């Protein structure tokens, strides 16, 4: 640099010595130095393009945009015709907004020069983002063939498959990426999404345990991470994630709403509220957010706005129907609003189908289980499944029936689907089972549903159906014939795994089976 | 400014 | 404490209360009425606390017994400063500088005294013979630096700022005034650079920030300027001007009715502020809400009957309305 | 009784190009064209 200016000074009108200059502070990093220093260059001659690009390429280094838009404009009226320059424009272009010029600019650089992975690559970005598709996973396969190491073109069509749910190939996409790049925070981040969609999570976590590790601030990750880590089972370290992801940005309006969920389901309501509340502030429109706190509110029994929070509730909840996925209220919570019978109809059977999604990666074939009571010798299997086996209404409701059963013609099998806790109610039933079959050593549902087929079991009851404590993916395989509600909440399941409710002559008339899903069972009084 | 002279004399 | 040299009263004067330093004070020239610096003390207590009179007849005291110590006249001259009779001051600092020539602070009073006077030259002499008594006290030479500036001798007080820079690298404010002439002279980037210098070597300086936001709206680089304006807010959170610039930038961004708001909040913290009036009535009419943008316009044009574009502006709405009688005159 | 679900994004990638930014003016490769 003392040289330069030594130069300089030499000879004030020279150019190429301002320029150099320039680019020796732009390496040090004072940048407004240089940003000065390139002006000063193009102002003693508007023909040294080379500044221009320069000065173009810090500007947009350090965002300030419109000047360097004028730059980039300015060199390509000096040379016309070569791609970078018009790379850095459009690149420019489209973190300014202007999507559409961004795609035009793009495909001009592209036509100019072919063998370009990185405009292919923000081009297919642009057009994703634009909405047009078809084209978008045919550019980033343009560019994967260019260079199979790109690694960026990797994980944008793996997202793209992700959406399309090929998520073998999305995986094998993600190692690729990791192998190749091993220090990608994003990949980590959908891999271990999807390794949560795989219901598999030690190596879910380890995932974005190490994403987190390779970048500090990644608030999404841990946003992820505390959603994972309570979902096995709560640990309110998720909690204290969530605010972590919380106080690194708080305009993250989905972490409020985690951790208010979590408040909530200590019971901690009032702040629980307060957060939810925050969180609806920031983003005006946040549809599973805004239901929840007003299940929340209703709890609380703050009928403030009582009428037109009712009728936007069901506009959203409409609004997701016809869209058609994931509805925003419980099913649940659902029958407690002024919905039809075909919204809740549609919500249960949403959640259903969301079971048989979930238990169709394992996808196992079906079994011969039907058919006979020969080898049962007469006495066949009812099965009853609970997470409410014990200190639970339903027990406190349903405790005496198992063990009194007929022992001659049947055969019964508990299935206390949470771990024990050693209540009373629990012992009581153990010395009533005729058979007990805990699962809360079967995290796997396919392991656990494979142990209810050779248990050979016929007739299957449930406890807990769309409640708090219900892995119901079990009777999502049917691995038995016939699948039945009984004495749990409200409500058909809507998902065609099941096979009955039961009912009286009256909770249920034959006029108001047309509410429910499936068929009826009646009984003398109730 | 004033002083606030601190000195033996 | 007691029985001893008990400059505990001088440790409250740097803690900068008074009460129990006060007292000891007292107690102290009715036990101690020897030194006198003591009681000049006294008199700096009175002054900080605008005690003016009580700093006027201790320092007389301090007259009685050593009418020779050149520092009395210097808190006399200071007096005189905030009470009006400069000249006075002016002739004490000759006579504190003839009784102690190599000292230092009463050449500060003094330029003080001048520069409220009128006379640049005598305070560039004040500081000069400050300088070649000591080449380190960099404050001063950034208030030659102001000076200077005052004086539109651009290149040497900005000489003078690099000299102070290099002789304390670690300091502030020579970096923003020193950015301040580069503003003044046109180089702008290299104004944003040394404003981010001086705010990096000190996230409290909130003028670096209010300049540095300013100069950035003045290049037009909107989002750095919201930044800055953002972290000047934090720093401190209630005053006009601030507000309205930032409101500016936010409008110019696009942000509306952000615009809008903010014109608001500062309107209601400054009361006298045409300006704001007319920018917000602007805002208010390019949103389709006439019916108050004429009565802002009219807020405006009662505080000040000479504001122009409050006027062309009222008078287009008018037009709009059709009184071209009443438009017409407007123009006029 | 019942618990909720949260939406979790699919982040994009990016992509920058060159950005050295230098220049050299003596690329000649000259004779003296003396006597």
């Amino acid at each position: 640099k003392a040289c330069y200016l030594k130069a300089i000074e030499t000879q004030p009108n020279f150019a190429v010595a301002w320029s150099n200059l320039g680019c020796v502070f732009n390496a040090q990093g004072e940048i407004w130095l240089a940003i000065h220093h390139f002006e000063k260059a193009v102002t003693l001659d508007p023909n040294f393009l080379d500044a221009y690009i320069n000065l173009g390429n810090v500007l947009k280094e350090a965002r300030i945009f419109d000047r360097a838009v004028a730059a980039y404009l300015r060199a390509l009226s000096l040379s016309p015709n070569h791609a970078v320059v018009h790379g850095n424009l459009a690149c420019v272009y489209y973190e300014q907004g202007l999507i559409d010029l961004a795609i035009d600019t793009y495909r001009r650089a592209i036509e100019l020069q072919p063998h370009f992975p990185d405009a292919y690559c923000n081009l297919a970005n642009a057009l994703k983002e634009k909405g047009s598709v078809a084209e978008a996973e045919d550019c980033y396969n343009t560019a994967l063939r260019l260079c199979p190491t790109h690694a960026d073109s990797l994980n944008n069509l793996a997202n793209i498959k992700r959406e399309q749910g090929n998520i073998e190939e999305a995986v094998r996409l993600y190692r690729k990426a990791l192998e190749v790049f091993p220090e990608f925070a994003a990949a980590h981040s959908n891999l271990a999404s999807v390794l949560q969609q795989q219901g598999k999570l030690q190596e879910a976590l380890m995932h974005y345990k190490e994403a987190i590790r390779i970048s500090p601030t990644f608030a999404d990750a841990y946003s992820n991470m505390g959603n994972t880590l309570k979902e096995m089972q709560d640990v309110q370290g998720a909690l204290q994630c969530y605010t972590r992801a919380i106080q690194i940005n708080p305009a993250f309006a989905d972490a409020h709403s985690n951790l208010a969920s979590i408040h909530k389901d200590s019971g901690n309501i009032p702040e629980a509220i307060a957060s939810y509340r925050t969180a609806l502030k920031l983003k005006p429109d946040f549809p599973d957010a805004y239901c929840n706190l007003a299940h929340c509110l209703q709890i609380v029994c703050d009928w403030t706005d009582y009428d037109e929070r009712m009728k936007k509730l069901v506009s959203i909840v409409a609004d997701q129907l016809e869209k058609n996925r994931l509805p925003s209220v419980h099913p649940h919570h659902s029958m407690l609003y002024p919905l039809s019978h075909g919204f809740r109809k549609a919500i249960a059977e949403r959640h259903g189908n969301l079971c048989l999604d979930k238990i169709n990666v394992l996808h196992k074939p079906p079994y011969e289980h039907p058919k006979d009571l020969k080898l049962s010798d007469g006495r066949l299997r009812v099965g009853y499944v609970s997470s409410d086996f014990g200190n639970h209404p339903t027990s406190h409701l349903m405790q005496s029936i198992p063990g009194m059963h007929n022992p001659d013609k049947f055969e019964v099998f508990c299935y206390a689907l949470s771990p024990d806790d050693g209540t009373n109610f629990r012992v009581k039933v153990m010395a009533e089972a005729n058979h007990f079959i805990d699962l809360s050593q079967i995290p796997c549902n396919g392991k656990a549903a494979d142990r209810i087929h050779q248990d050979g079991i016929h007739i299957l009851v449930n406890m807990n159906g769309y409640t708090k404590g219900a892995r119901n993916e079990l009777f999502a395989l049917r691995p038995a014939p016939i699948q039945a509600m009984w004495l749990g909440y409200p409500g058909t399941s809507g998902a065609l795994f099941m096979d009955y409710i039961i009912t009286d002559q009256e909770t249920s008339p034959a006029e108001v089976a047309e509410q429910y899903s499936e068929k009826l069972a009646y009984m003398p009084h109730t | 400014e004033p002083i606030m002279s601190q000195g033996a004399a | 404490s007691f029985q001893g040299l008990m400059e505990l009263a001088h440790r409250e004067y740097q803690a900068g209360d008074f009460e129990a330093a006060e007292r000891h004070c007292m107690q102290l020239w009715r036990q101690e009425p020897d030194n006198t610096g003591v009681l000049l003390l006294l008199s700096s207590i009175h002054f900080e606390c605008r005690r003016l009179d009580r700093s006027a007849h201790f320092s007389t005291l301090a007259i009685k017994q050593n009418p020779l110590l050149a520092e009395a006249y210097s808190n006399l001259g200071n007096v005189y400063k905030e009470r009006g009779q400069l000249q006075e001051a002016i002739e004490h600092y000759r006579h504190a500088l003839r009784l102690k020539p190599d000292f230092i602070d009463g050449y500060i009073n003094l330029a003080a005294a001048l520069v409220a006077a009128g006379d640049m030259e005598g305070a560039v002499q004040a500081y000069v013979s400050a300088l070649q008594y000591n080449p380190d006290l960099y404050c001063v030479r950034s208030d030659l630096g102001n000076l200077l500036k005052a004086l539109g001798r651009l290149e040497e007080a900005k000489a003078c700022y690099l000299k102070a820079i290099e002789t304390q690298p670690n300091f502030a404010v020579a970096w923003s005034n020193l950015g301040c002439v580069f503003n003044a002279q046109g180089e702008i980037w290299l104004a944003i650079h040394h404003f981010e210098k001086a705010v990096t070597l000190d996230p409290n300086f909130l003028d670096a920030y209010i300049n540095l936001g300013n100069v950035l709206k003045e290049a037009r680089i909107f989002d750095r300027a919201v930044a800055a304006y953002l972290r000047a807010l934090s720093l401190s959170p209630n005053h006009a001007v601030v507000h309205g610039n930032l409101a500016c930038v936010y409008y110019e961004q696009g942000l509306i009715d952000l615009a809008i708001d903010t014109y608001r909040r500062a309107i209601e913290l400054q009361p006298h502020f045409p300006d704001a009036y007319c920018n917000l009535a602007n805002a208010l009419k390019e949103k389709g809400s006439v019916a108050e943008a004429e009565d802002c316009y009219n807020t405006a044009l009662r505080l000040c009957p000479t504001h122009a574009d409050s006027l062309n502006n009222l008078a287009n709405i008018k037009r709009e309305q059709g009184n071209i009688e009443e438009a017409v005159r407007l123009y006029r | 009784g019942a618990k909720a679900s949260v939406v979790d994004g699919t982040p994009l990638v990016a992509a920058p190009s060159l950005n050295a930014t230098t220049v050299v003016t003596t690329v000649y490769q000259e004779p003296i064209m003396s006597q």
